[PDB]
């Protein structure tokens, strides 16, 4: 599991091992780092508010 | 009937179309292979779901009585029409 | 054989041992029950080839009403037991064929499709099925409507 | 997939907008063609959310 | 087993001028004419027709008049224009069929594999569709009367070829390409919902007037079997989606979660260098 050959979930208290994944969706990933890396370019553009008033 | 509970249990089938629990199974996979309905049968509660079918030959009585089923879907999808254009009335632009 | 080819109608295997065993009981040609199961070490095994007949093409038949069985129902309808049933599970499990997954939290587990794989596509196959055939629909119900008010 | 792959040279344009003072000759505005798309293309996503809601009843 | 055709309106402009005979010839009232055309698929495509000068008794209805001096010499024209473009079909107004229609499609169907009886509208006011096709049929019953020949309804549209809109879409003057979701689709709600509801009328005047006064296709064969597929879903009280309710909460989920995040990027689009703009306009205008 920790190098990833394996995907699910073991037990100890009923002993029931379970395999599944699901990990990819860039539909939140991408999306939304790429609107972190926009809030970055925004608060680069802070400066040009900073700078239009003072 | 019309309504729902369409996971039937296997109960109303054992009883009145003279058949066992072991035959039920057989019952509907005779019915695969006659092609008129093809359920999900349940069998961890042992429920004869039911899908699509073919329905009847005439219902003279219920071809006059559809009306709660046609002009229920007339005049309501019209009126559920009306309303979400009512809604979205002066976006008429 | 070929009634047992198609959804193989789950009979008696003594039945199957009538009609299958009985043909050494024949005052005729005896050399298709001599070529067949005549043999010992190979007609045994094709005997119990008709036991994994049982077990694998009655699977293939039972695989319409899963996602849903628990395991005592599975032996009472393969017509075998628990323990055949569990040898049987493992030959077909490395078979593999269609996707199984069972496990014993109670037992509730069966011979399986991938099990839903999907998000939307239900949305697609049961509102956009159901809808394109609600389109196709008013295009042939002014048919019906034409060709019956021809005459009233 | 395309709304992203085109945004993240969207917002290659703010860091251009970053001229500190100023060192850009006109807007050379990049602004459009992806409000729009995104608008009507999900405005018909909404509206086909509401089609099952609509044809059902 | 015909789905669709392409539809050029300019021989549909020769049924409007004939449509301008007729108001001032006669006693013939409706506009009957023949249908050139070619077989190319189960998609099919017109480049022109022709209008027959027709009468049609009162009495007796199946009166046709369909002149081989305009048949066969004119077919002789047509066919020295083009080898191409021949006969496919005939057309009538109206939208229902008058009673010699079966034996004009028969008289024409010697020269063609399958003649076809769009039946044409002149006046478009409908609420279905437009010019629609029928093809030969067998399909007599389950009675086995000799043989039924009443041409079904397999039907067509209005398709579109290529270029001509040098003179069409300069002759618009009007219309607009609406960029989708900008009151074309409430113009497709208006029309799909209340045109197919009160189709759904002419469904209950079907399911009325067979009811009450209709007989021998009652139930034919196909209205039953089709109220099957009218009871897809008809229930009573909500009608109980209960799967599909989790499952449209997996519907609305890529659309509000696109709503999120996209218009929270169009809120970042608009805004920001909107203020750019305009307080740059508002104070460097000083």
């Amino acid at each position: 599991i920790l190098d990833k050959k394996f995907h699910g979930i073991l037990d100890q208290g009923e002993g029931v091992l379970i395999i599944f994944d699901e990990p990819p969706v860039d539909k939140t990933y991408e999306a939304a780092l790429e609107t972190i890396q926009n809030m970055s370019k925004v608060v680069d553009s802070l400066y040009n508010k900073a700078k239009k008033l003072t | 009937r019309p309504a729902n509970h369409r996971q039937l249990t296997f109960e109303e089938i054992a009883k009145s179309a003279k058949i066992t629990v072991n035959e039920v199974e057989l019952l509907v996979m005779k019915a695969l292979s006659v092609g008129l309905v093809k359920g999900s049968i349940d069998e961890v509660d042992k429920r004869v779901h039911m899908t699509w079918v073919q329905p009847r030959v005439l219902d003279l009585q219920q071809i006059k009585g559809m009306k709660d089923r046609l002009e229920f879907w007339c005049t309501d999808v019209k009126s559920m029409e009306m309303l979400v254009e009512h809604q979205a009335h002066d976006i008429l632009t | 054989l070929l009634k047992l080819f198609t959804t193989m109608e789950l009979m008696r295997w003594s039945t199957l041992v009538e009609d299958y065993g009985m043909e050494l009981r024949k005052g005729s040609l005896e050399s298709p029950a001599t070529d067949v199961f005549g043999s010992t070490e190979e007609g045994e095994k094709r005997w119990k080839d008709l036991k994994n007949r049982v077990v694998e093409h009655n699977i293939r038949i039972m695989a319409k009403y899963y996602t849903r069985i628990t395991m005592k129902r599975m032996a009472q309808l393969l017509d075998l037991s628990v323990d055949e049933s569990e040898a049987f599970l493992s030959n077909l499990v490395v078979n593999k064929t269609i996707f199984a997954k069972v496990d014993r939290l109670a037992g509730i587990i069966n011979f399986q499709r991938p099990k839903d794989p999907n998000n939307l596509l239900n949305d697609w196959s049961q509102k956009l099925n159901s809808l394109m055939s609600l389109v196709n629909k008013t295009t042939h119900l002014i048919a019906k409507e034409e060709m019956i008010h021809n005459l009233q | 997939n395309y709304n992203k792959a085109v945004e993240e040279e969207d917002k290659m344009t703010p860091e251009q907008l970053a001229i500190k003072n100023v060192g850009k000759q006109d807007p050379k505005r990049h602004l459009e063609e992806h409000v729009d798309v995104l608008m009507t293309s999900n405005i018909v996503q909404c509206l086909a959310a509401m089609l099952d809601t609509v044809v059902f009843k | 087993a015909v789905q669709k055709v392409v539809v050029h309106p300019l021989v549909l402009l020769s049924v409007v001028d004939h449509f301008n005979r007729i108001g001032k010839v006669g006693n013939q009232k409706r506009v009957v004419g023949v249908l050139l055309g070619s077989w190319q698929k189960k998609v099919l495509d017109v480049s022109n027709s022709f209008a027959v000068p027709f009468d049609e008794d009162d009495k007796d209805d199946s009166v046709w008049f369909l002149d081989h001096d305009y048949l066969e010499n004119m077919y002789g024209m047509f066919k020295k224009v083009n080898a191409r473009e021949r006969i496919v079909g005939w057309y009538h107004t109206g939208p229902k069929l008058h009673k010699n229609d079966i034996a004009i499609n028969e008289l024409m169907k010697r020269y063609c594999p399958n003649s076809v009886l769009v039946i044409i509208d002149v006046k478009p006011k409908d609420l279905g569709l437009p010019t629609e096709a029928y093809i030969s049929v067998e399909e007599v019953h389950d009675d086995g009367t000799p043989t039924s020949k009443t041409f079904e309804h397999v039907t067509s549209e209005i398709g579109a070829e290529e270029a001509e809109e040098v003179g069409v879409e300069h002759l618009l003057r009007d219309i607009k390409d609406t960029t989708v979701g900008t009151l074309s689709q409430r113009i497709t709600n208006q029309v799909h919902g209340l045109k197919g509801l009160n189709s759904k009328l002419l469904d209950i005047r079907s399911y009325l007037e067979k009811v009450a006064t209709g007989k021998l296709p009652i139930n034919h064969q196909i209205i039953y079997q089709l109220q099957d597929v009218f009871n897809l879903l008809p229930d009573v009280s909500l009608q109980e989606f209960v799967k599909a309710f989790y499952l449209k909460t997996n519907d609305q989920m890529v659309v509000v979660y696109l709503a999120s995040l996209i218009r929270s990027v169009v809120a970042l689009h608009n805004l920001i260098n909107n203020k750019i703009a305009n307080r740059d306009a508002e104070k460097k205008e000083g």
